[PDB]
């Protein structure tokens, strides 16, 4: 039940999503090992993901969380990079999309920095890079990221050493 | 998947060394995220 609608680059919605992507690039402590060496992206396409069943699943949970947290869902827009992007857009996020060995336990991870999520597009630590050239810093191959609506509710704050 | 800490719905990883890093977040229920936008892109080689 998922359809993808292309946004025009003239659409204000395309432009605000592109700005969030570009403006949250940073340098990484691995010198580019996982995600590649870059300061900006070439955005090729932005598509809206439309699935009524998955949206209703989200809003059902959002209301449950809101009611447990003084009517505050604490909703954010965050990036997610994954080799499972095709499964996610068709079937939703679930346990198969969790980072089992993550710093904060086995859950589904999201980032404010688009470049952080870019490190996971080809797998944990960038895996072996792009399927065609085996290059984690491939400048040719097309990559995909999700920009996701995420309900945080009451969030446990972990300081990172 | 793990459970959220008791009385919490997510975890926020706040950076405490790298002053330029933004936060990262973890949820433990797939129903707490919806994939709104699919962005297709290339990384650009620095000049
Ligand atoms: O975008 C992310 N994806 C993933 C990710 C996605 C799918 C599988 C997996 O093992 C990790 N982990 C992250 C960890 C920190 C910050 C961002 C991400
Ligand atoms: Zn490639």
């Amino acid at each position: 039940g998922t359809i993808l609608i292309d946004l025009s680059p003239d659409d204000k919605e395309f432009q605000s999503v592109e700005e969030e992507m570009q403006s949250t690039v940073r340098e990484h402590r691995d010198g580019g090992h996982a995600g590649g060496i870059f300061n900006r992206y070439n955005i090729l396409k932005i598509q809206k993901v439309c699935n009524k069943k998955l949206w209703e699943r989200y809003t059902h949970r959002r209301k449950e969380v809101s009611e447990e947290n003084h009517n505050h869902a604490n909703e954010r827009m965050l990036f997610h990079g994954s080799p499972f992007v095709n499964a996610i857009i068709h079937k939703g996020f679930d346990e198969r999309h969790a980072y089992i060995g993550g710093m904060f336990g086995a859950g589904i991870y999201f980032a404010e920095n688009s470049s952080k999520s870019n490190q996971y597009v080809y797998g944990i630590g960038g895996g072996t890079g792009c399927p065609v050239h085996k290059d984690r810093s491939c400048y040719i191959c097309h990559r995909q990221l999700l920009f996701c609506r995420v309900t945080l509710g009451k969030s446990f704050l972990q300081f990172s050493a | 998947m793990a459970h959220s800490p008791p009385g919490h719905h997510s975890v926020t990883g706040r950076p405490s060394v790298n002053g330029l890093a933004l936060a990262e977040y973890v949820i433990y229920r797939g129903e707490q995220a919806y994939p709104e936008y699919l962005i297709t892109y290339q990384i650009m080689r620095p000049e």
